[PDB]
């Protein structure tokens, strides 16, 4: 703890000898003054804080501050804090949804380099070619591993400067692209202690919306081996409107995928979590808004046999959402044009709800179920409901 | 006697806007995150078999509600105009009919970012602007010749996907 | 509908509004009523065609999407018997 | 009173001066099915109370929808035989006004106009009146506090 | 009915009194504590400013497709400066 002598302010200097002014304080607060002791560096602490406070003040005045030969030591001061080693974790089993969020000790000092940095990376000159030798793979490759952290403020901070080093970096784009599937491919099958996906899986937004048509064999391999088997992830309440958005976005793309998801989605059906099943209907019901009438031809019999298969439910939710099925328009629409296969398959488990459950509620939408399919080619109904009732005579003979 | 009913002002739009609408609203609530406060309110839980979808938003003590109709005319014919649009503002069960070019105005105050107190001055010698604005159709009026000059010399940034807009969403182009 | 009009001589402009069928007597009896100065000993200018008393926007040719809020025509102002065409330019920036 | 000063702004105002001007409308129904069905479907929704009914400027976008109540206004039809009347109070942009209109059956079109209502203004509530008046005369620019 | 308007650089303009309520400056100058002279402020500032009075007051509480109002990029500081001024 040498003593820190109040340097004059950068106001107050000339021309001459700023930088040497401005580096001398990138190494003056370069120092790892901890904020784990209750009370200590009673003066130490708040020259650093004024420096660091006059310094975010110092990048946005002004716009020849930065010069050349600085670079280096911007890099030194910001990588000896941020690139710090995280602390454990509090409890091992601590729950994200239940138990509050684990707060930072250095955060009071954290607060002005991580501003630091983000006036820096949005700087007006910043040519990033004298920053391409200093920026390197290197520097990009522990940045990941702090998103690792406990702190919510920390992860919106932080995912502002990978979207500003991917956005101005035209080098390490294939190496970030490669290490956030990298990364991603762990949390698939792993331990899987990764807290900050939801942050991660936004940047994953903005990348896909940059996509250049027509798609290319490694951005193909992304939905199959990623994106789709992430829906098995025993947290998804918290990742699914982030998950939800970049399936529609990337199938809006190249709409020959849309039979490859669909029967992808139909092979990870959740079984024994009702909450699970409510949010996965929400993922199919916002794909039929965007499919093609033609692709519709492919999927009838296997998406429409799990839809009959959740109607007859233990759970009045996962009821209540399929049977909302029958009240869409462009839903309607496709299932009149097709309606000789697809009735075949609910119209057995249309009636026998009718008849058996309790709550009015979910009989009351029934009944417009049924009364909608009269609607349409209802000889067929009426071929249906004579030779039905007649396997209900076979199933009376099966009562008798 | 006659029944009683309510009468609505609804824009008649077709459904690519509508879903374009969707998107954008989803992405901006969800992925980038600038509107956080913001509702979106699905077709099931309102008694008109009609609406949509619904999207409220906090106008702090106060909330607009853009609603969006689904099939009005629908029915064979075609989908030119299946969906439908219309715009609320409620207080204490008080409510009027907003035009879009009020309604984007209003949202732009509890919102996205815009010059701030020093900008004009700090122009002057050059000392950087920032904030700056990044919604060019909340500025729809013609205000004072200061926005109208600054706007100028810094052109404002384009989101990477459109900012939501609710003068987009009611245009007809089709009669034009 | 309406336009405006822009009267440009020596170091006096004026900015004002009319109809749309007013032939040239409206503008005429405006700048009477500001210049206090007889009528007819005055001539509208347009490049180098004429202006009579009874022309008309429509004869003459100039139409609403001719002159908006923006941009409004120019035809400059005049009184002692007759003189030139004094279109002094604004001044410009220094480069 | 400040809805009078509104009723002025109706040469000034876009929202009083493009659906408040005597201009054309008709009913919007099926469109697809022949022209005597097409009769026969609005007369019935109009007796009925379950239904909607459209009504376009012929040639915009925008539509006046009438929700039946269940989801002082009426459409009356015996008078004037052969025609039908609409009447829909509403509070527009903040000042409380009075949609008539009649439509002809035979061909499915006619005239709708707005007028001003008095006497329901003072009852409602002054503070949402003045509420909405300072709402809207913000403006955003310069206004944060940085 | 009528004030008169004098650019520093020599110019002399004139605008409706109604016009010109529309700038709070002029009007606390002027309503209240005839002749007003805005000094340092070239010809054509003046003149694209008071153009922008005509506009503001044709196309003001009416809200339709009122077209942009052009200002080229090389003319810009020097109008903001007059309208920091004047606003």
């Amino acid at each position: 703890q040498a003593e820190l002598h109040p340097l004059p302010q950068l106001k107050d200097a000339t021309s001459n000898e700023q930088q040497e002014l401005f580096c001398q304080k990138l190494q003056q607060c370069c120092i790892l003054f901890d904020f784990m002791d209750s009370v200590s560096d009673l003066k130490s602490k708040e020259i650093k804080r004024a420096t660091l406070n006059e310094l975010v003040e110092y990048v946005s005045t002004n716009r020849g501050v930065i010069v050349e030969s600085a670079y280096s030591d911007i890099v030194k001061m910001i990588s000896a804090n941020i690139f710090r080693t995280l602390p454990p974790s509090d409890n091992p089993d601590f729950d994200p949804e239940e138990d509050e969020p684990t707060l930072e000790a250095s955060w009071p000092h954290i607060q002005l380099v991580y501003e630091f940095f983000l006036r820096f990376l949005e700087s007006p000159d910043f040519q990033p070619s004298i920053a391409k030798r200093y920026i390197d793979q290197k520097f990009v490759q522990q940045l990941l591993e702090l998103f690792d952290s406990e702190d919510p403020r920390e992860r919106d901070f932080l995912k502002t400067v990978l979207h500003r080093i991917y956005g101005k970096f035209l080098g390490l784009r294939a190496f970030i692209r490669k290490q956030i599937n990298n990364i991603f491919l762990r949390f698939i099958y792993e331990t899987e202690h990764f807290n900050g996906v939801a942050e991660l899986l936004e940047i994953l937004g903005s990348i896909i919306n940059g996509f250049a048509l027509p798609l290319k064999a490694e951005h193909k391999q992304f939905l199959m081996k990623v994106l789709i088997p992430m829906h098995t992830a025993k947290g998804l309440a918290l990742f699914h409107a982030q998950l939800a958005y970049c399936v529609v976005q990337f199938l809006e793309k190249d709409t020959t995928l849309t039979e490859p998801v669909i029967r992808g989605l139909l092979k990870f059906w959740p079984k024994t979590c009702s909450q699970k099943e409510v949010m996965f209907l929400g993922e199919i019901e916002e794909i039929l808004d965007v499919i093609e009438p033609t692709q519709f031809k492919k999927i009838e019999e296997p998406l429409f046999k799990q839809i009959s298969k959740c109607v007859s439910s233990s759970h009045f939710q996962v009821a209540e959402r399929a049977l909302y099925f029958w009240n869409n328009e462009y839903i309607l629409s496709l299932i009149e044009e097709n309606i000789d296969k697809i009735l075949p398959i609910m119209f057995a488990s249309l009636y026998k709800i009718s008849k058996e459950h309790w709550n009015p509620t979910i009989v009351a939408l029934v009944y417009n179920v049924l009364k909608t399919l009269m609607e349409m080619n209802g000889k067929l109904f009426d071929d249906l409901t004579s030779s039905y009732k007649a396997e209900r005579q076979r199933e009376k003979k099966k009562e008798l | 006697m006659e029944n009683r009913w309510q009468v609505m002002i609804v824009w008649q739009v077709d459904r690519m806007r509508i879903n374009t609408w969707k998107r954008l609203v989803k992405h901006h609530m969800y992925i980038s995150r600038k509107a956080k406060d913001w509702f979106y309110r699905h077709h099931y839980e309102s008694t008109n078999p009609k609406i949509s979808s619904e999207v409220h938003i906090p106008l702090g003590d106060a909330k607009l509600v853009i609603t969006t109709y689904w099939g009005l005319h629908t029915g064979e014919r075609d989908w030119h105009l299946g969906q439908g649009v219309s715009i609320e503002w409620r207080k204490k069960r008080y409510s009027t009919q907003v035009d879009p070019d009020l309604a984007d105005q209003l949202i732009h105050l509890h919102y996205f970012d815009c010059f701030s107190e020093s900008a004009i001055r700090n122009t002057i010698l050059g000392r950087i602007v920032s904030p700056r604005c990044e919604y060019q159709a909340g500025h729809n009026k013609v205000g004072s010749l200061q926005y109208l000059a600054l706007a100028a010399l810094i052109k404002p940034k384009q989101i990477k996907p459109p900012l939501p807009s609710v003068r987009k969403l009611t245009e007809d182009r089709w009669n034009k | 509908m309406d336009v405006f009009l822009m009267i440009r001589r020596h170091k006096t402009t004026i900015f004002t509004d009319a109809k749309e069928s007013s032939t040239v007597f409206e503008l005429k009896r405006i700048v009477e009523g500001i210049l206090k100065r007889p009528p007819d000993e005055q001539r509208l200018y347009k490049d180098d065609q004429l202006l009579d008393d009874g022309k008309t926007l429509g004869e003459c040719g100039f139409t609403s999407q001719t002159a908006r809020p923006q941009a409004p025509a120019t035809v400059g102002l005049a009184f002692d018997t007759f003189e030139a065409l004094c279109i002094e330019p604004f001044s410009s920036p220094p480069e | 009173r400040v809805v009078p000063d509104q009723r002025s702004k109706f040469e000034n105002e876009e929202f009083f001066r493009k659906l408040s001007r005597e201009c054309e409308i008709k009913y919007t129904g099926f469109r697809d099915r022949p022209h005597e069905e097409r009769q026969a479907r609005f007369q019935n929704a109009c007796r009925d109370g379950r239904s909607e009914i459209a009504f376009v400027a012929t040639g915009t976008n925008l539509s006046l929808q009438f929700f039946p109540a269940s989801w002082r206004e009426y459409v009356d039809l015996e008078r004037e035989a052969g025609k039908v009347y609409l009447k829909a109070p509403m509070i527009l942009n903040g000042v409380c006004v009075i949609w008539k209109g009649w439509i002809d059956l035979q061909r499915l079109d006619g005239m709708g106009c707005l007028e001003f209502d008095e006497e329901r203004a003072q009852q409602e509530d002054a503070l949402a009146q003045q509420a909405f008046e300072e709402a809207r005369r913000r403006t955003r620019e310069f206004e944060d506090r940085d | 009915m009528y004030v008169k308007l004098i650019s520093s650089d020599g110019h002399e303009f004139i605008v409706k009194r109604e016009h010109a309520l529309t700038s709070g400056t002029i009007k606390a100058m002027l309503s209240g504590p005839n002749e007003v002279n805005f000094r340092e402020i070239p010809s054509h500032v003046l003149s694209k400013v008071c153009m922008y009075f005509t506009y503001k007051v044709r196309y003001t509480n009416s809200s339709t497709e009122i077209p942009e109002f052009p200002i080229a990029p090389e003319i810009a500081l020097e109008l903001l400066m007059a309208a920091n001024f004047l606003d």
